[PDB]
Protein backbone atom coordinates (compact mmCIF):
# COMPACT_ATOMS: atom_id res chain seq x y z
CA UNK A 1 0.00 0.00 0.00
CA UNK A 2 3.04 2.72 0.95
CA UNK A 3 4.35 1.45 -2.48
CA UNK A 4 1.72 2.28 -4.95
CA UNK A 5 1.07 5.55 -2.51
CA UNK A 6 4.42 6.96 -3.09
CA UNK A 7 3.63 5.86 -7.06
CA UNK A 8 0.72 7.87 -6.85
CA UNK A 9 1.81 11.11 -5.39
CA UNK A 10 4.74 10.62 -7.71
CA UNK A 11 3.34 10.32 -10.74
CA UNK A 12 0.21 12.82 -9.89
CA UNK A 13 0.52 16.20 -12.08
CA UNK A 14 -2.44 18.79 -12.12
CA UNK A 15 -4.95 18.69 -14.75
CA UNK A 16 -5.62 20.43 -17.97
CA UNK A 17 -9.67 20.50 -18.15
CA UNK A 18 -11.12 21.13 -21.32
CA UNK A 19 -15.05 21.75 -21.87
CA UNK A 20 -16.25 21.17 -24.93
CA UNK A 21 -19.45 22.33 -25.87
CA UNK A 22 -21.11 19.94 -28.91
CA UNK A 23 -24.25 21.06 -30.26
CA UNK A 24 -25.56 17.52 -32.47
CA UNK A 25 -27.44 19.36 -35.18
CA UNK A 26 -23.67 20.37 -36.47
CA UNK A 27 -22.48 17.33 -36.41
CA UNK A 28 -25.71 15.75 -38.52
CA UNK A 29 -25.48 18.61 -40.65
CA UNK A 30 -21.70 17.86 -41.67
CA UNK A 31 -21.81 14.30 -41.44
CA UNK A 32 -20.76 14.32 -45.20
CA UNK A 33 -22.86 10.83 -45.42
CA UNK A 34 -26.78 11.08 -45.34
CA UNK A 35 -26.68 14.07 -43.31
CA UNK A 36 -29.68 15.95 -42.12
CA UNK A 37 -31.14 18.79 -40.28
CA UNK A 38 -31.94 17.90 -37.07
CA UNK A 39 -35.32 19.67 -36.15
CA UNK A 40 -36.88 18.63 -39.55
CA UNK A 41 -35.80 14.95 -38.39
CA UNK A 42 -36.88 14.83 -35.51
CA UNK A 43 -40.56 16.08 -36.30
CA UNK A 44 -40.67 13.64 -39.12
CA UNK A 45 -39.69 10.97 -36.61
CA UNK A 46 -42.03 11.84 -34.51
CA UNK A 47 -45.10 12.39 -36.82
CA UNK A 48 -44.14 9.39 -38.33
CA UNK A 49 -43.07 7.15 -35.40
CA UNK A 50 -41.48 4.37 -37.69
CA UNK A 51 -38.01 6.16 -39.39
CA UNK A 52 -34.75 6.89 -38.39
CA UNK A 53 -32.10 9.05 -39.70
CA UNK A 54 -28.92 9.09 -41.44
CA UNK A 55 -26.28 6.32 -40.86
CA UNK A 56 -25.78 3.72 -37.86
CA UNK A 57 -23.89 5.13 -34.94
CA UNK A 58 -24.38 8.62 -36.40
CA UNK A 59 -28.18 9.31 -35.99
CA UNK A 60 -31.22 9.01 -35.17
CA UNK A 61 -33.72 5.71 -34.78
CA UNK A 62 -37.27 5.35 -33.41
CA UNK A 63 -36.99 1.99 -31.57
CA UNK A 64 -40.89 1.40 -30.08
CA UNK A 65 -41.87 4.13 -27.88
CA UNK A 66 -37.91 5.32 -27.67
CA UNK A 67 -36.08 7.56 -29.64
CA UNK A 68 -32.49 7.29 -29.65
CA UNK A 69 -30.04 9.75 -30.67
CA UNK A 70 -26.82 8.37 -31.63
CA UNK A 71 -23.09 9.73 -31.70
CA UNK A 72 -19.67 8.31 -32.34
CA UNK A 73 -17.07 9.51 -29.73
CA UNK A 74 -14.58 8.88 -32.56
CA UNK A 75 -15.65 10.90 -35.10
CA UNK A 76 -15.84 14.11 -33.24
CA UNK A 77 -11.84 14.72 -33.58
CA UNK A 78 -11.48 16.12 -29.43
CA UNK A 79 -7.93 14.39 -29.16
CA UNK A 80 -7.07 16.47 -31.77
CA UNK A 81 -8.35 19.52 -30.85
CA UNK A 82 -5.07 20.77 -29.51
CA UNK A 83 -1.65 19.62 -30.19
CA UNK A 84 -0.14 16.41 -28.64
CA UNK A 85 2.50 17.86 -26.32
CA UNK A 86 -0.21 18.54 -23.63
CA UNK A 87 -0.44 14.90 -22.67
CA UNK A 88 -2.27 12.03 -24.60
CA UNK A 89 -3.83 10.32 -21.76
CA UNK A 90 -7.53 12.32 -22.71
CA UNK A 91 -10.00 11.27 -20.78
CA UNK A 92 -13.81 12.67 -20.59
CA UNK A 93 -14.52 14.11 -16.86
CA UNK A 94 -18.03 14.91 -16.99
CA UNK A 95 -20.68 15.27 -19.45
CA UNK A 96 -24.03 17.01 -19.30
CA UNK A 97 -26.73 18.28 -21.61
CA UNK B 1 12.55 2.69 5.23
CA UNK B 2 13.02 3.55 1.05
CA UNK B 3 9.45 4.37 0.99
CA UNK B 4 9.23 6.49 3.91
CA UNK B 5 12.68 8.27 3.04
CA UNK B 6 11.48 9.11 -0.09
CA UNK B 7 7.49 10.53 1.46
CA UNK B 8 9.74 12.69 3.48
CA UNK B 9 12.15 13.77 0.46
CA UNK B 10 8.50 14.76 -1.02
CA UNK B 11 7.46 16.85 2.08
CA UNK B 12 10.61 18.58 2.03
CA UNK B 13 10.98 19.60 -1.26
CA UNK B 14 7.09 20.70 -0.56
CA UNK B 15 8.34 22.86 2.44
CA UNK B 16 11.31 24.63 0.16
CA UNK B 17 8.61 25.22 -2.60
CA UNK B 18 6.60 26.49 -0.10
CA UNK B 19 8.56 28.58 1.99
CA UNK B 20 10.75 30.19 -1.15
CA UNK B 21 14.15 28.72 0.40
CA UNK B 22 15.96 26.08 -1.42
CA UNK B 23 18.41 25.55 1.42
CA UNK B 24 15.59 24.24 3.66
CA UNK B 25 17.30 20.60 4.30
CA UNK B 26 15.58 19.23 6.85
CA UNK B 27 16.13 15.31 6.81
CA UNK B 28 19.49 14.29 8.12
CA UNK B 29 21.47 11.91 5.80
CA UNK B 30 21.81 8.80 7.49
CA UNK B 31 19.42 7.32 10.14
CA UNK B 32 19.89 3.80 8.65
CA UNK B 33 22.93 2.60 10.79
CA UNK B 34 23.21 -1.04 9.38
CA UNK B 35 25.19 -2.21 12.17
CA UNK B 36 22.28 -1.76 14.31
CA UNK B 37 20.16 -3.46 11.30
CA UNK B 38 18.61 0.48 11.15
CA UNK B 39 16.84 0.84 14.42
CA UNK B 40 15.33 4.23 15.21
CA UNK B 41 15.12 4.86 11.93
CA UNK B 42 11.32 5.94 12.72
CA UNK B 43 12.23 7.78 15.83
CA UNK B 44 14.54 10.03 13.66
CA UNK B 45 12.46 10.50 11.13
CA UNK B 46 9.97 11.77 13.35
CA UNK B 47 12.44 13.77 15.10
CA UNK B 48 12.59 15.73 11.73
CA UNK C 1 2.38 33.82 -41.63
CA UNK C 2 3.48 36.93 -40.30
CA UNK C 3 4.48 38.31 -36.74
CA UNK C 4 3.64 41.54 -34.47
CA UNK C 5 6.36 43.40 -32.42
CA UNK C 6 9.58 42.03 -31.29
CA UNK C 7 10.32 38.97 -30.06
CA UNK C 8 8.87 37.84 -26.44
CA UNK C 9 6.63 40.80 -25.86
CA UNK C 10 4.87 40.03 -29.33
CA UNK C 11 2.10 37.70 -31.37
CA UNK C 12 3.44 35.05 -34.20
CA UNK C 13 1.82 32.79 -36.39
CA UNK C 14 3.51 28.89 -36.00
CA UNK C 15 1.69 26.73 -38.95
CA UNK C 16 -2.00 26.66 -37.42
CA UNK C 17 -1.33 28.04 -34.14
CA UNK C 18 -1.20 32.17 -33.12
CA UNK C 19 0.70 32.43 -30.20
CA UNK C 20 0.97 35.46 -28.25
CA UNK C 21 4.09 36.24 -26.24
CA UNK C 22 4.19 38.53 -23.08
CA UNK C 23 7.35 38.66 -20.75
CA UNK C 24 6.55 38.81 -17.36
CA UNK C 25 9.79 40.62 -16.59
CA UNK C 26 8.67 43.64 -18.45
CA UNK C 27 5.29 44.65 -16.26
CA UNK C 28 6.90 46.01 -13.39
CA UNK C 29 4.66 43.93 -11.18
CA UNK C 30 6.90 43.64 -7.96
CA UNK C 31 7.41 47.59 -8.03
CA UNK C 32 3.77 48.24 -7.72
CA UNK C 33 3.85 49.05 -4.12
CA UNK C 34 6.97 49.44 -1.73
CA UNK C 35 9.04 46.97 -0.87
CA UNK C 36 8.12 47.68 3.06
CA UNK C 37 5.46 44.89 2.86
CA UNK C 38 7.92 41.54 1.71
CA UNK C 39 10.04 40.48 -1.03
CA UNK C 40 8.61 36.75 -1.78
CA UNK C 41 5.59 38.41 -4.55
CA UNK C 42 4.71 35.13 -5.82
CA UNK C 43 1.92 34.91 -8.18
CA UNK C 44 -0.77 32.95 -6.90
CA UNK C 45 -3.39 32.06 -9.80
CA UNK C 46 -3.83 33.51 -13.07
CA UNK C 47 -7.21 33.32 -15.53
CA UNK C 48 -7.50 34.67 -18.77
CA UNK C 49 -10.56 37.39 -20.14
CA UNK C 50 -10.84 37.85 -23.78
CA UNK C 51 -14.28 39.67 -23.99
CA UNK C 52 -14.77 38.44 -27.70
CA UNK C 53 -18.19 37.99 -29.52
CA UNK C 54 -18.54 33.93 -28.96
CA UNK C 55 -21.03 32.21 -30.86
CA UNK C 56 -23.89 30.54 -29.36
CA UNK C 57 -22.53 27.34 -26.98
CA UNK C 58 -19.09 27.41 -29.21
CA UNK C 59 -15.98 26.56 -27.46
CA UNK C 60 -12.48 28.87 -27.47
CA UNK C 61 -9.28 26.54 -27.82
CA UNK C 62 -6.28 28.58 -26.16
CA UNK C 63 -3.66 27.23 -24.14
CA UNK C 64 -1.86 29.99 -21.39
CA UNK C 65 1.93 28.65 -21.29
CA UNK C 66 4.43 29.20 -19.46
CA UNK C 67 8.06 29.55 -20.73
CA UNK C 68 10.80 29.05 -18.16
CA UNK C 69 13.33 27.78 -15.66
CA UNK C 70 11.60 27.65 -12.47
CA UNK C 71 10.56 25.02 -10.51
CA UNK C 72 6.58 24.66 -11.08
CA UNK C 73 5.94 21.42 -9.28
CA UNK C 74 4.03 19.47 -11.91
CA UNK C 75 1.36 19.72 -14.46
CA UNK C 76 0.27 23.32 -13.30
CA UNK C 77 2.57 25.18 -15.82
CA UNK C 78 0.12 25.74 -17.83
CA UNK C 79 -3.89 25.96 -18.74
CA UNK C 80 -6.36 25.57 -21.10
CA UNK C 81 -9.12 28.24 -21.73
CA UNK C 82 -12.45 26.89 -23.13
CA UNK C 83 -14.81 29.01 -21.29
CA UNK C 84 -12.69 32.45 -21.95
CA UNK C 85 -14.41 34.35 -19.71
CA UNK C 86 -12.48 35.08 -16.33
CA UNK C 87 -11.44 31.01 -16.12
CA UNK C 88 -8.72 29.22 -15.52
CA UNK C 89 -9.25 25.47 -16.99
CA UNK C 90 -10.40 24.15 -13.56
CA UNK C 91 -13.93 23.08 -13.39
CA UNK C 92 -15.02 25.16 -9.95
CA UNK C 93 -12.02 26.22 -9.65
CA UNK C 94 -11.58 26.58 -5.71
CA UNK C 95 -8.73 28.52 -3.64
CA UNK C 96 -7.43 27.10 -0.76
CA UNK C 97 -6.77 23.78 -2.67
CA UNK C 98 -5.06 20.74 -1.32
CA UNK C 99 -3.12 20.37 -4.68
CA UNK C 100 -1.46 22.90 -5.87
CA UNK C 101 -3.10 25.97 -8.86
CA UNK C 102 -1.80 26.26 -11.71
CA UNK C 103 0.75 28.98 -12.06
CA UNK C 104 0.99 29.09 -8.03
CA UNK C 105 4.32 30.10 -6.48
CA UNK C 106 6.33 31.39 -10.09
CA UNK C 107 8.14 34.64 -8.80
CA UNK C 108 6.41 37.60 -10.41
CA UNK C 109 9.61 39.42 -11.27
CA UNK C 110 11.13 36.95 -13.14
CA UNK C 111 12.30 36.42 -16.95
CA UNK C 112 9.58 34.18 -18.00
CA UNK C 113 8.09 33.50 -21.44
CA UNK C 114 4.03 33.56 -21.10
CA UNK C 115 2.82 32.26 -23.91
CA UNK C 116 -0.89 32.64 -24.84
CA UNK C 117 -1.50 29.87 -28.26
CA UNK C 118 -4.22 29.72 -30.32
CA UNK C 119 -4.74 26.39 -31.93
CA UNK C 120 -6.43 26.51 -35.68
CA UNK C 121 -5.97 29.95 -36.66
CA UNK C 122 -7.22 29.36 -40.21
CA UNK C 123 -10.00 26.57 -38.81
CA UNK C 124 -12.89 27.02 -36.88
CA UNK C 125 -11.40 29.54 -34.88
CA UNK C 126 -10.73 32.25 -37.52
CA UNK C 127 -14.06 34.33 -37.15
CA UNK C 128 -13.29 33.76 -33.37
CA UNK C 129 -9.74 35.18 -33.75
CA UNK C 130 -11.34 37.87 -35.96
CA UNK C 131 -14.29 39.11 -33.44
CA UNK C 132 -11.21 39.13 -30.26
CA UNK C 133 -11.30 42.70 -28.82
CA UNK C 134 -7.98 42.14 -26.44
CA UNK C 135 -6.44 39.72 -24.33
CA UNK C 136 -6.78 40.80 -20.22
CA UNK C 137 -4.71 38.52 -17.79
CA UNK C 138 -6.14 38.01 -14.03
CA UNK C 139 -2.82 37.68 -12.36
CA UNK C 140 -3.19 37.01 -9.48
CA UNK C 141 0.01 37.08 -7.03
CA UNK C 142 0.77 36.97 -3.36
CA UNK C 143 3.19 39.47 -1.31
CA UNK C 144 4.54 37.40 1.47
CA UNK C 145 7.47 39.08 4.38
CA UNK D 1 -14.87 11.41 -3.63
CA UNK D 2 -17.16 8.90 -5.70
CA UNK D 3 -16.67 9.28 -9.22
CA UNK D 4 -18.60 11.03 -11.59
CA UNK D 5 -21.17 9.69 -14.17
CA UNK D 6 -19.01 9.50 -17.93
CA UNK D 7 -15.17 9.92 -15.72
CA UNK D 8 -12.52 8.18 -17.27
CA UNK D 9 -13.86 7.28 -20.80
CA UNK D 10 -10.90 7.72 -23.65
CA UNK D 11 -12.00 11.17 -25.32
CA UNK D 12 -10.55 9.22 -28.74
CA UNK D 13 -12.42 5.90 -28.31
CA UNK D 14 -14.80 4.05 -31.04
CA UNK D 15 -17.94 3.87 -28.52
CA UNK D 16 -21.52 4.61 -29.15
CA UNK D 17 -23.12 7.80 -27.16
CA UNK D 18 -26.90 7.08 -27.22
CA UNK D 19 -29.65 9.65 -26.15
CA UNK D 20 -32.77 7.45 -25.88
CA UNK D 21 -35.98 9.60 -24.84
CA UNK D 22 -38.52 7.17 -23.26
CA UNK D 23 -42.29 7.92 -24.76
CA UNK D 24 -42.03 9.27 -28.54
CA UNK D 25 -45.46 9.21 -28.73
CA UNK D 26 -47.02 9.54 -25.37
CA UNK D 27 -47.03 12.82 -23.41
CA UNK D 28 -42.82 13.80 -24.63
CA UNK D 29 -44.89 14.16 -27.88
CA UNK D 30 -44.98 17.99 -27.98
CA UNK D 31 -41.55 18.39 -26.49
CA UNK D 32 -40.02 16.61 -28.70
CA UNK D 33 -41.76 18.53 -31.42
CA UNK D 34 -40.76 21.72 -29.93
CA UNK D 35 -36.94 20.65 -29.52
CA UNK D 36 -34.68 22.89 -31.37
CA UNK D 37 -31.28 21.09 -31.36
CA UNK D 38 -29.30 18.91 -28.83
CA UNK D 39 -26.23 20.17 -26.92
CA UNK D 40 -23.51 18.33 -25.33
CA UNK D 41 -21.36 19.83 -22.71
CA UNK D 42 -18.36 16.74 -22.74
CA UNK D 43 -15.72 18.09 -20.48
CA UNK D 44 -12.68 16.07 -20.49
CA UNK D 45 -8.76 16.17 -19.14
CA UNK D 46 -5.79 16.08 -20.53
CA UNK D 47 -2.86 14.79 -18.37
CA UNK D 48 0.57 14.02 -19.43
Amino acid sequence: LAQMEKSYLEKDERALEVTRTVSLAEVYAGLTENSFILKDKVTELVNAGEGSAGTTLNGLNVEGTQLQASLKLSDLNIATDYPDGLGNTRRIKQISV
Amino acid sequence: YDLAVSLCLMAEQTYQYELNNAAAHFIKPGAWHGTYAGLLAGETLMLN
Amino acid sequence: EGSAGTTLNGLNVEGTQLQASLKLSDLNIATDYPDGLGNTRRIKQISVTLPALLGPYQDVRAILSYGGSTMMPRGCKAIAISHGMNDSGQFQMDFNDAKYLPFEGLPVADTGTLTLSFPGISGKQKSLLLSLSDIILHIRYTIRS
